[PDB]
């Protein structure tokens, strides 16, 4: 035992002696590999993402960099990892979304939207074929009889609900801040959620942002169309929190 | 530290001695290797500029680096 | 690796002649580093 | 040890070999620019003539993969002819179904994810080939896309792709390019190329150019031959001076 | 794109093991602690739920599934794994129903859940189902409480314990288990065989139970599981 | 040494080795050259035989009434290629009722054997051709790899030893342009008698002529058809 090798174990998707799966355990080490991070954090009218965004050049347009992906209309989702593999599994996303509303008729709740980005990465866990994807989806949206709502669903398939999640370098970092914000309890209105999640990245970072180095993804339950909100919409919550 | 000669009974400092290096360092001679001159290493002319301007240059125009401020690479 | 970046751009000048170093100095010296230290093996964290 | 004969085998780093070692082929490639204005496209590619026997301006690496969308290479050549065949057979099928002329924001995507569909399997090895997609059009502007290897796209302004990757990254930083028309960017994309370009590691070149923009009417030519002269002219000056 | 290999991984060795059934048993071993027990009017199947945060939302995914009006599961293992098995079960039941008209008895169930599971230690290019599921069920006036595993096999227990420290709760249910309990213990006693594994307070939100009676089986609502924790119910 | 076993893997180098050899099976190959002027594409083709007692195999390969090729490597590859060709101008003249023109022609060979370079298992093509064909561009040379590439050349040599015939193509490719049909095929079989040791020379049981222009069908000499080239040919002094 002890991570003792079967011979192939480390290069296919089968278990080890000790009873894990190598392959996987790799797959995560992708995300981190991004280099960004991603907060996201629940509120009781809203559910708020808010994404780093990296533009490393002045050539790079800065208006295709994001990382903000509009699903449906009531469904964004951020995507951490490798951006290859990424956009692979949005477009995928978007494809599922589309085919349920057109057998059903009733537009895709944000819980089974994750439960089949999930099953799909599961059947790359299963086989030897293939690879995992490296990248980490996370969902938001409301649902029409729970409130806003919060998925992540990871590389392996074990996808689950959340508070408030991040995920990327600062995965550990960000919920130990985060944790302590929901044990204590607020009225969690649409300027409380904005607020603990700009404050979060921003300290786990150490940034303190300009409005062009945050993207900030919201749905609200008065309006329950996911926006990008613009660098004007962003800055106003910015110079508020370096009031209070 | 000090290395020093002491006669070999009658415990006296009789002098001091020159510090030892190792015989094998010693053996790593500083040798005397026979002119290749730069004009016979072909091709890899950039290469030679970018290692004489690293470690030729700052032994005799370290003038160069004092007068801009900067060290050696 | 800035306190190499401040150096490299200060090998330039030395190469053109000049008493002083200029802001390309700065810039190209930065692209330099920037490509041996991503070549030159890659560095991990070791967590204690 | 083994973590590098698979495309479908992470390694425990984090990161896919096989893509990795892709992307070095293109690294060692002759170069290709792409700078976008405020009205066109210009592309400029770093030809190395390797003999006097081939043909001049001939096996070219612009192609057109669509009547209004350049695609200008770097890279392995081979796998480059089949990407232009599977985009202008998707910018076909697109014009079957919906009926006009396929939007580049959208080619690029389906051609990055084709490329990345080659990094998943053990079956197949990932494209040698990163390439840029230009277009005009008059509701959307000019677009510049570039892909690389990995299945990645992203809007740039310019770029550059190849063996001197670095040294053009610099020029067109330096340049000023949200303002220009079409017909002075393609000075300076003379310009550029003459200065990244070494005749002490290569021998001779040829220069190829090419609009897509307002002044060929939303298609996508190669300029013609009495601006490529002006273009060159213009640049063994710049050398001299 | 890809074809897909075609040789088995699961191989014979020298000995005469299944090397790859062997592992993906202990990866069973890893997974959190559950219990069964079979009363006698009634199913318990209860189950130590993951969580490692007070992020995680403890009621948006289930370790106790309903494969039917009559049927249920508890896992032990991975919980990708875990999610196919319950929607190839829930198909399965589905062609049943769709040709007789008629639940599907839990005997057949666990008996084609299982076939299933053996088809993954002798097809191409797959690694067996890293899971022990446990099947409750109550048809014909009788309860059942089955366990497949990775293997394939299964077995029919009065009472059973899987995961972690399994070991020690079948031991624990050895003495405790006296036939002929009412259904409302094997609830108390399976949470008690919980406790002799589980590191903490428990809480209504923190394990998951499902009992199964002729009214057919049902998830403990997290109000009905606080009741049962007085430790004396 | 890991790297070799597949086209699939890249080195790490960022090459692939099972593509870098294929072309030595073509550097294993008979001698051959291709020139053009601006009426006439020739191919000069030196075969070769592996006994006393024994005829020469056949370098040269006639595909339509207006394209012939050499080929290099594993005969067996070179009419599996070559049938393939034939096929895709008997669909052209059934379709459009025209001759397909070479540069659409060898665009289809580019895209037939990229393929088995990235699939798994499968190998590269061992053969290289040169194209020498004729349609309403003039002339044209092309020269085809097992890598999958292609070059339009107005010259070309591949083969064994072809190095030789390389550079004195490259000092004559001047006096090319202006040269009459019989001209030409002289500067071939100068070329191409710089390519055999320099104890035998050309004649007329081991060298193929394979001429098209703008009036004359691809045709191809042998034997005795050959003789009006190599009688008039300079002698090549040592």
């Amino acid at each position: 035992s002890r991570g003792s090798s079967a011979g192939f174990d480390r290069h296919i998707t089968i278990f080890s002696p000790e009873g894990r799966l190598y392959q996987v355990e790799y797959a995560f080490k992708a995300i981190n590999q991004g280099g960004l991070t991603s907060v996201a954090v629940r509120g009781k009218d809203c559910a708020v993402i808010v994404t780093q965004k990296k533009v490393p050049d002045k050539l790079l347009d800065s208006s295709t960099v994001t990382h903000l992906f509009k699903i449906t209309e009531n469904i964004g989702c951020v995507m951490t990892g490798m951006t290859a593999d990424s956009r692979s599994q949005v477009q995928r996303a978007r494809y599922e979304a589309a085919n349920w509303k057109y057998k059903y008729g009733y537009e895709i709740p944000v819980d089974m939207l994750c439960k089949r980005i999930a099953d799909i990465s599961q059947v790359y866990t299963q086989n030897a074929e293939m690879r995992p994807l490296g990248c980490c989806m996370i969902l938001i949206g409301i649902d029409e009889e729970q409130g806003p709502q919060v998925y992540k669903c990871d590389p392996a398939g074990y996808y689950c609900g959340f508070k408030a999640t991040a995920a990327g370098v600062k995965q550990t970092e960000s919920t130990s801040f985060l944790e302590k914000k929901v044990k204590k309890k607020f009225d969690w209105t649409f300027e409380q959620t904005v607020e603990t999640a700009i404050t979060c990245l921003s300290t786990v970072l150490s940034i303190d942002f300009k409005p062009s180095e945050i993207e900030v993804g919201v749905v609200t339950v008065e309006n329950p169309k996911f926006r990008i909100l613009t660098e004007a919409e962003i800055d106003a919550h910015l110079v508020a929190l370096a009031e209070r | 530290g000090d290395l020093v000669g002491v006669n070999k009974d009658s415990y006296l400092i009789l002098e001091t001695l020159p510090t030892e290096y190792d015989s094998r360092v010693k053996a790593m001679e500083v040798d005397e290797r026979p002119t290749e001159q730069y004009s016979d290493i072909g091709g890899l002319d950039k290469q030679i500029q970018e290692l004489v301007e690293a470690i030729v240059l700052p032994m005799n125009h370290k003038e160069k680096f004092e007068n801009l401020g900067i060290q050696p690479p | 690796d800035l306190r190499n970046v401040c150096t490299e751009a200060g090998m330039f000048a030395i190469r053109a002649d000049h008493d002083f170093v200029v802001q390309e100095d700065f810039m190209k010296a930065v692209r330099k580093v920037a490509d041996s230290k991503k070549l030159e093996s890659k560095l991990d964290y070791k967590p204690v | 040890t083994g973590y590098d004969l698979s495309a479908s085998t992470f390694s425990p780093d984090g990161r896919v070999f096989q893509v990795e070692y892709a992307m070095k082929a293109v690294e060692n490639s002759s170069t290709a620019i792409g700078i976008r204005c405020k009205d066109g496209v210009v592309f400029g590619v770093e030809k190395l003539v390797l003999s006097k026997l081939y043909e001049e301006g001939s096996n070219k690496r612009l192609f057109n993969v669509d009547r209004h969308v350049g695609m200008a290479v770097a890279g392995l050549l081979a796998d480059a002819r089949s990407l232009a065949d599977i985009a202008r057979e998707e910018a076909s099928n697109f014009r079957s179904n919906f009926g006009y002329n396929i939007p580049l924001k959208h080619l690029a995507d389906r051609v990055a994810m084709y490329v990345h569909a080659y990094t998943l399997y053990s079956a197949v090895r990932p494209f040698g080939c990163s390439f840029m997609l230009g277009s005009y059009s008059v509701n959307d502007g000019a677009q510049l896309y570039m892909i690389d290897p990995s299945g990645v796209s992203y809007g740039y302004w310019g770029c550059a792709i190849g063996k001197a990757r670095q040294a053009a990254k610099t020029e067109i930083e330096k340049l000023q390019m949200k303002e220009m028309t079409c017909r002075d960017i393609v000075k300076e994309v003379a310009k550029i190329i003459y200065i990244v370009h070494d005749e002490v590691k290569d021998k001779a070149f040829e220069l190829e150019l090419s609009w897509v923009g307002e002044l060929t009417n939303g298609r996508h030519e190669i300029v013609p031959k009495d601006i490529r002269e002006e273009a060159e002219k213009y640049a063994k000056e710049s050398l001299k001076e | 794109a890809e074809r897909g290999y075609s040789f088995s991984l699961t191989t014979f060795s020298p000995s005469g093991k299944l090397v790859q059934i062997e592992y993906a048993l202990a990866a069973v071993a890893g997974g959190a602690p559950s219990v069964g027990i079979k009363a006698a009017n009634g199913v318990v199947l209860a189950t130590e739920k993951k969580q490692k945060s007070i992020l995680y939302d403890e009621r948006s995914v289930h370790k106790v599934e309903p494969i039917t009006k009559h049927i249920g599961l508890v896992y032990s293992g991975m919980g990708p794994d875990y999610r196919v098995l319950v929607h190839r079960a829930r198909k399965l039941a589905q062609q049943y129903y769709l040709v007789y008209q008629e639940p599907i008895p839990t005997a057949q169930l666990v008996q084609r859940v299982a076939s299933v599971m053996q088809e993954y230690t002798q097809s191409g290019g797959v690694r067996p189902f890293g899971v022990s599921l446990l099947i409750c069920g109550w048809n014909e006036g009788r309860p059942y409480l089955f366990q497949s595993d990775p293997s394939g096999a299964y077995f029919a227990w009065k009472a059973t314990a899987m995961g972690k420290n399994y070991v020690n709760g079948k031991t624990f249910l050895e003495k405790r288990y006296n036939e002929d309990l009412e259904l409302e213990d094997a609830i108390h006693t399976a949470i008690l065989t919980l406790k002799e594994s589980f590191e903490g307070q428990m809480t209504e939100d923190n394990i998951e139970v499902g009992i199964c009676n002729e009214a057919g089986f049902r998830r403990l609502t997290p109000t009905e599981v606080k009741d049962y924790l007085a430790a004396i119910a | 040494n890991q790297y070799d076993n597949d086209v699939t893997v890249w080195s790490p180098q960022g090459r692939i080795h099972q593509i870098e050899y294929a072309m030595e099976a073509v550097k294993q190959g008979s001698a051959t050259v291709g020139l053009k002027s601006k009426t006439h594409a020739v191919l000069v083709a030196l075969k070769r035989a592996q006994s006393e007692l024994a005829a020469h195999q056949k370098k040269i390969l006639h595909v339509d009434n207006h394209i012939g090729i050499s080929i290099a490597g594993l005969t067996a590859d070179a009419r599996l290629l070559c049938n393939f060709m034939r096929q895709e101008c008997l669909d052209s003249r059934f379709v459009f009722d025209r001759p397909l023109p070479v540069s659409r022609l060898v665009s289809l060979i580019g895209s037939k054997t990229q393929i088995p370079t990235q699939r798994y298992g499968r190998r590269p093509y061992g053969v290289g051709l040169l194209i020498a064909g004729y349609d309403d561009m003039g002339p044209h040379i092309f020269q085809t790899c097992p890598s999958a590439n292609y070059f339009d050349c107005r010259a070309m040599s591949i083969g064994a030893r072809s190095q030789s015939a390389r550079t004195y193509l490259e000092r004559h490719m001047s006096e090319f342009m202006e040269c009459n049909l019989n001209e030409l095929v002289k500067h071939g079989l100068r070329a191409l008698r710089e390519t055999l040791p320099a104890e035998q020379d050309l004649t007329t049981k081991n060298v193929s002529i394979g001429i098209v222009g703008k009036d004359l069908e691809f045709t191809i000499y042998d034997d005795d058809d050959v003789s009006p080239f190599l009688e008039g040919l300079e002698e090549r002094p040592q």
